[PDB]
DNA sequence: GTTGTGGGAGCTGTCACGGATGC
DNA sequence: GCATCCGTGAGTCGAGG
RNA sequence: CUCGA
């Protein structure tokens, strides 16, 4: 509503980091080459 | 798979991690880069007896 | 002593890979890839060292290694699939783009004008009794289940699937000149 | 001092440390004897005291734990926010950040292979020693050491490099920004016009 | 599975300033 | 006791390829 | 990269 009144910043905490996630990636693959359709598990999972 | 320094606190000059353990901060890089070891702890109690 | 025959390696082995670690940065033309490299090698080489022949050479068995990970590297590089860094991909890629993909970038009035409601199609389907147009809608714009439609509908499967086959036959009727 | 004495002490090198080094401290203790030393005498040591104390009594009054300044996982950013396309020719495009996270992942997968192969101490320590160093490329490339270069030597554009600049996200993208229903064309003098 | 000889490209014609650092 | 070494600033908006 | 105000 662009109505916000403050806006705050601090440190992460790895707790933080985590609740954020919604899955950790664990491999270099993207996609894959013949159907350039994203690697499970990587960075565009 | 080991803890990692935010690169920001500590060659952020003034560097944030210096600041607060009161290390030089080129001895923090020796730290932090493996070039020299630090002690984490010493067992006061079984060293005096 | 297998684990004595280990350190071994650990008094012999780690010298020169200062001098492999150099050989691999002009193998590899990068220094972080030549360390990626050098710790490939080292942990290849110190997997299998049970086939290091004790007290020969272990400098040229490292440096095959090294060459040998080297190669495999590029082996499995082949099919990357040819990626590049760019410090912000362009409009004109993002455009170019888009004029390959199952959607175009599109535009506010585009999507504005897809809200509105279609006066032709909408005009076809008021036409046919609401229910047998509730069928066809639970049907085919939803593609429910015959069964979740008689479900919905509180009517058995036969009287559905009548609706269904009298709608489609009455819409197909008014808008067969209109899909053309 | 291992091999003897080891019993007694606890030692190490790496970032772990300087976790540890966060834990066993007092923040409280630190930032009341700082003042007492602030108010002690004047100079160069009590410019040490004013300065190191900023730091600490800002941990100390926001609830920030220090232990913040040390990370245990890493964020990754959404896809779209680091795009992936590709170009006439089959070849792909893909933002500096993909390849920078690439190198992260793929020396941690390294460093936990090799943890779970008992390797040389050396061996795991450059391990960890070139995974600090990926991620703050990662975080802030170039600011330590030689910058991460991708093809043609050119410093891959690290997280911070999204910020700064006039073409970084605040001045580039905040400050200013496209906007439709707007046009261009080269200009004629009208003398017949009204003001 | 790797066992004869083994240091890479890069600046590299900027300036003016302020404040940690480091001997 | 400070001298250096580093890290930060250094105009805007437009066109191709 | 070169070019326009």
């Amino acid at each position: 509503v662009n109505f916000f009144d403050e806006l705050r910043i601090g440190l992460a905490t790895a707790e933080d980091i985590r609740q954020w996630s919604y899955g950790e990636v664990k491999k270099p693959e993207t996609i894959n080459y013949r159907t350039l359709k994203p690697e499970k598990d990587g960075l565009f999972c | 798979a080991a803890p990692v320094t935010h690169i920001w606190y500590f060659k952020g000059v003034p560097s944030r991690l210096g600041y607060l353990l009161d290390l030089a901060p080129k001895d923090l890089e020796k730290i932090i880069y493996f070039a020299a070891y630090v002690i984490t702890s010493v067992d006061e109690e079984m060293r005096h007896n | 002593t297998d684990e004595e025959l280990t350190a071994r390696f650990e008094r012999d082995a780690i010298p020169l890979l200062d001098q492999l670690y150099g050989g691999a940065l002009r193998m590899t033309r990068n220094p972080a890839d030549a360390e990626d490299l050098l710790q490939e090698t080292m942990v290849k080489a110190y997997a299998g060292f049970r086939s290091f022949r004790h007290g020969t050479n272990l400098k040229a068995w490292l440096y095959r290694i090294l060459t040998n990970t080297y190669i495999n590297s590029y082996r499995k590089k082949q099919r990357q699939p040819a990626e590049y860094p760019t410090e912000q991909i362009t409009d004109w890629q993002l455009a170019s783009n888009a004029e390959h993909s199952s959607t175009g970038l599109r535009s506010a009035e585009v999507e504005a004008l897809e809200a509105l409601p279609d006066t032709e199609i909408k005009e076809a389907l008021q036409a046919l009794p609401e229910e047998f147009r509730m069928a066809v809608y639970y049907a085919d714009v939803e593609g429910f289940p015959y069964k979740e439609i008689a479900e919905i509908m509180d009517t058995p499967i036969g009287t559905v699937m009548s609706r269904l086959h009298r709608g489609r036959r009455q819409l197909r009727g008014l808008l067969a000149d209109v899909a053309r | 001092l291992v091999d003897r004495y080891g019993e007694y002490f606890t030692g190490a090198m790496g970032a772990e440390s300087i976790q540890k080094l966060i834990e066993n401290f007092d923040i409280d203790a630190e930032a009341e004897s700082l003042r007492d030393v602030i108010r002690n005498g004047k100079g160069q040591k009590k410019l040490r005291a004013l300065k190191r104390l900023k730091v600490v009594a800002a941990f100390q009054q926001s609830g920030n734990s220090p232990m913040g300044m040390v990370l245990d996982a890493v964020p990754v950013i959404p896809p779209e926010l680091r795009p992936m396309v590709q170009l006439d020719g089959g070849r792909f495009a893909t933002s500096d950040l993909n390849d920078l996270y690439r190198r992260v992942i793929n020396r941690n997968n390294r460093l936990k292979r090799l943890i779970d192969l008992g390797a040389p101490e050396i061996i795991v320590n450059n391990e960890k020693r070139m995974l600090q160093e990926s991620v703050d490329a990662l975080f802030d490339n170039g600011r330590r050491g030689r910058p991460v270069t991708g093809p043609g030597n050119r410093p891959l554009k690290s997280l911070s490099d999204l910020l700064k600049g006039k073409q970084g996200r605040f001045r580039q993208n905040l400050l200013g920004k496209r906007v439709d229903y707007s046009g261009r064309s080269v200009i004629v003098v009208g003398p017949q016009l009204k003001l």
